[PDB]
């Protein structure tokens, strides 16, 4: 759910330098919890030992 | 004799590396 | 014609080419985007500021020659093979060639007493990140190494392309698929055995295989000099240094036994013969610790020196490796040079190549191609020479990586 | 992925969103124990997002995993003995069929494992580091006994102090010496704020 | 095959010609110490001749070595469960695909 989309916001000039912000809001939402799982502790390491 | 060196500082070229000029690739990797 | 032609040159025709406009040629690489901070910052609060971070690079031109000479009488009998000078021109290009072919790959730019700039340009050997390189401590080349080294290069953004190994290791490889053949119990009448891989696919794109006749393993000694310009020969001393990271222990059944030593002297115009031979005996408990050789320079040389090639035999062998290259501290007659051998390379072993093949990668700047220059008459005898001028850039080190001590037996 | 909206102090309301990590209920979790991922866990995870009335389409893994995975089929290649002139080699295994449908595998570059300890503070605002004490627990469920080869071993501990501008510094570093008898017992931390800190503390990440 | 032109007393020349035996450089040999030919040889073979900038095309060989060539390739017989009334068996190999090219 996204209030305002990627956007630029200038600053006020307090000097010699140029200043701009990058901003984003909003926040994901998970109607189903269950719908979902994980994996944990996956040992893998492509690079592996030799020996 | 002239000759071009291989010295990057500009400060430091003497002799023929004097002559030379920057050269710089336009692309950015 | 008994020796190579042509189409025996593959790295040569397939590396891009870009024109050269001077002796230091610069470019500029783009590191980070910004440091990590943290973006969460609240309603109506004003954010931090993060910076990038950019480089720039320089790389340096060197040059190749050689010279060939035809006498004035033997311009004017009857050859029975057609015209003599063609036949020299064509022997000096092939000749450039494999040497370029051989130096893109063994290249070494810090060759030079006091390790100051050299006459080389730097090969791939030495422009490739430490990092990605992946030992296999003298073992067979298997499918899984493969997956490694794509997994290492797709980690740094890149993209797998191509893989460059010598045929013994191609061969080696190949052997390890024939206990997968089937054959079907309707037998027909003849059969086509033998299987050979061309490609690969990976979980990171696709690799082509590219057999290289000049790519090979451990030059081993030679007792001959290679040029009567080389500087003269010295001598060696050996014994156990006092480090504590050397690798000789990682080998099979231990590091245990006994080695051959000898060094040989090298400039810009060949190598001279060796020096004695040294046997050095390491116990159990000094597999950690390394050997240490002293190298003393010849006392009445005719050329300077400039570097030093180290050569070890295998455990409990007899035959000589080359495993070790640096350059002299000093020229002087009668200069100490000290050096401790870790095993970073076992002896009789090669090494393989991979990387993104592309023009954003890797491109060779050339200053001149290969071109040809007569020569004043000092004589009765017509002289001309064969230049190029150039040297190789790698952008990226680490969309790239390597194999070191593989084991093959193909040829025994 | 790595999102968590409660590390404001006292367990408040922070600055952060839930992520995929957090959402997603405590009890659909597989623990693999510090195993590869085999073919069955597959069916394991479809029948666990069955079991509630759904229907598993996507499965995104790091890369690593990804190649370990394909890994495993190497050794079932045959070839026919009518031999062509050359071959191409190598397996990679894009999707899976499981009995409540088929399921793509996304590889996903920026899934990483768990970041190593870093010695130095990643903004100048980050918080100053401070001390930890670590002994034996008194617990009766701890899961130190899962590994292959047991709980029993020597164990370092180190904490980091947080908030919403960056990482501090590592605390000092604790060696705790678990027995064969106490896997089933935890790991008691004691964690204690800085004295003296310029910026505001917000959360700990502990380091093992 | 089995020629030979220094059979004359003292070591002069005879009167026969050289054969392929004779001529062929004595560092490209490969000795097999009274055991069978195997697989990985042909290979072997196939590089003797390549690290030489050659191409191999043919492979002579006596009938015997030929049918003994056919031994590794008895265990990879495989048959499909609908099986027929009689079958037959055995697998002669009369090319090869080496890393060099392919011989006969």
């Amino acid at each position: 759910k996204q209030l305002t989309p990627m956007m630029k916001m200038d600053l006020a000039t307090l000097g010699p330098v140029i200043r701009w912000m990058i901003l984003m809001y909003g926040v994901p939402v998970m109607y189903a919890p269950k719908k979902f799982m994980k994996y944990t502790n996956i040992k893998a390491d492509v690079p592996g030992y030799i020996g | 004799a002239l000759e071009a060196g291989h010295t990057v500082n500009p400060l430091d070229l003497e002799g023929g590396g004097a002559f030379r000029v920057e050269s710089l690739e336009r692309s950015l990797h | 014609n008994l020796s190579f032609t042509d189409q025996h040159i593959k790295f040569w025709k397939k590396i891009p080419k870009q024109k050269a406009y001077s002796t230091v040629e610069q470019y500029g690489q783009l590191l980070d985007y910004g440091r990590s901070q943290g973006a969460f910052v609240g309603e109506g609060v004003l954010p931090d500021t993060n910076d990038s971070t950019y480089a720039r690079k320089a790389a340096f031109v060197k040059f190749l020659g050689t010279t060939r000479e035809v006498t004035h009488p033997m311009t004017l009998v009857n050859s029975a093979f057609g015209n003599v000078i063609a036949r020299q021109n064509k022997d000096g290009i092939l000749w450039m060639l494999k040497q370029i072919e051989q130096a893109l790959f063994w290249g070494d730019s810090k060759l030079a007493p006091g390790g100051q700039e050299g006459l080389q340009f730097d090969g791939i050997n030495k422009m490739i990140d430490p990092e990605n390189t992946i030992d296999l401590k003298g073992n067979y080349l298997e499918e899984k190494h493969i997956n490694w080294g794509s997994q290492l290069i797709l980690q740094n953004y890149g993209t797998p392309t191509d893989l460059m190994l010598p045929f013994e290791v191609m061969g080696q490889f190949s052997q390890e698929f024939f206990p997968k053949e089937r054959v079907i119990m309707p037998t027909n009448d003849g059969y086509q055995a033998g299987v050979v891989v061309n490609k690969f696919m990976t979980h990171g794109g696709e690799v082509d295989f590219t057999p290289n006749l000049f790519l090979n393993k451990t030059t081993p000694l030679n007792m001959n000099a290679s040029s009567q310009k080389a500087p003269a020969p010295g001598t060696l001393a050996a014994e156990i240094g006092t480090a504590n990271d050397a690798e000789f222990g990682k080998q099979t059944g231990g590091g245990a036994g006994v080695y051959k030593y000898a060094v040989t002297f090298n400039n810009s115009h060949g190598e001279s013969v060796p020096s004695n031979i040294v046997d050095v005996t390491i116990a159990n408990e000094d597999v950690a610790k390394g050997v240490k050789l002293t190298i003393t320079n010849p006392v009445s040389t005719a050329f300077p020196v400039e570097y030093i090639k180290v050569y070890r035999s295998e455990k409990d062998g007899q035959r000589l490796y080359e495993v070790a290259k640096f350059a002299v501290t000093t020229d002087n007659s009668g200069g100490v040079t000290e050096h401790t051998d870790k095993c970073e390379i076992l002896a009789n072993t090669y090494t393989a190549f991979m990387g993104e093949m592309s023009e954003e990668v890797i491109a060779f700047k050339q200053l001149t191609p290969m071109m040809k220059m007569d020569l004043a008459t000092l004589g009765p005898v017509i002289r001309w020479m064969i230049l190029m001028y150039g040297v190789p850039v790698m952008y990226a080190p680490k969309k790239f990586m390597k194999y070191t001590n593989i084991k093959a037996d193909v040829p025994g």
